[PDB]
């Protein structure tokens, strides 16, 4: 299952996460 | 050739983007074809992607760290420069690309810049560039002076709250419970809210990372 390490490697996915997090509600 | 410890840029061949890096070792491999120069391989660490670790890079994907900004008024069409762009959201900040300036214009509302932006595949033509004051002169081989005073750049994926500072805890970036950045391999990623959790910070904890498809956090009903 997905890990933070796998995200932190992928610069796109890293960025895409942040947005999903910040603009959620 | 670029020295050990020299701050440099490194090009991610998958996406074309350039990244702040630091030279860890230089390996000089002998040529395959006659009258060809020796092949310099640079082993490099990323300033803000240490998780990647030390990576082997070809001398074409490495050039002296970008130091000089060209001013709005000084930019002319046809010029090849490094500038910021986000292929996911052009209004928002993204990554650092090489681009050829195509159109320059000054309306009553705001100053407009357009350039052909080189990505992993190919160009992207006449893109609307918004960070118009952060246009970097590309440091040409030969000219310059080793950067052993880092000229950092504001990059796209930063955390608003911890500024990606590794000496701060953060329950957004990192583990949602302790806010710790250690053992990121043992930090499960909620497949709903995209929050991170140490296996040991879970209650009850886990001893290792689950081998199932999806994983949800408690809040997300798991
Ligand atoms: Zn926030
Ligand atoms: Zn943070
Ligand atoms: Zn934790
Ligand atoms: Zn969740």
């Amino acid at each position: 299952v997905r890990t933070l390490l796998s995200v932190l490697k992928d610069p796109i996915a890293k960025m895409r996460r942040l947005v999903r997090i910040e603009q959620r509600q | 050739l670029y020295k050990v410890n020299e701050y440099v840029d490194a090009r991610d061949t998958n996406m074309g983007a350039w990244f702040e890096a630091q030279v860890v070792r230089v390996t000089r491999k002998a040529p395959s074809r006659p009258a060809l120069e020796e092949d310099v391989i640079y082993h490099v660490k990323y300033d803000d992607y240490p998780e990647n670790g030390v990576v082997q890079m070809n001398s074409r994907d490495v050039r002296a760290r970008a130091r000089t900004i060209i001013k709005w008024q000084d930019l002319e069409v046809g010029q090849v420069v490094m500038l910021n762009y986000n292929p996911d959201n052009p209004k928002e900040r993204g990554f650092w690309y090489d681009a050829e300036i195509s159109r320059k214009r000054e309306t009553r509302t705001a100053r407009e810049l357009y350039a052909n932006v080189v990505l992993g595949d190919d160009s992207l033509n006449d893109c609307r560039i918004i960070f118009v004051d952060e246009v970097f002169k590309i440091e040409r081989p030969g000219e310059g002076s080793p950067m052993v005073n880092p000229m950092r750049r504001k990059s796209g994926p930063s955390c608003k709250h911890c500024k990606d500072d590794v000496n701060r805890l953060c329950r957004v970036c990192a583990c949602h419970l302790c806010g710790g950045r250690q053992d990121p391999d043992k930090q499960l990623m909620c497949d709903e809210c995209d929050m991170a959790f140490h296996i040991y910070c879970l209650d009850p904890p886990l001893s290792s990372v689950p081998s199932e498809d999806e994983w949800y956090c408690p809040e997300c009903r798991n």
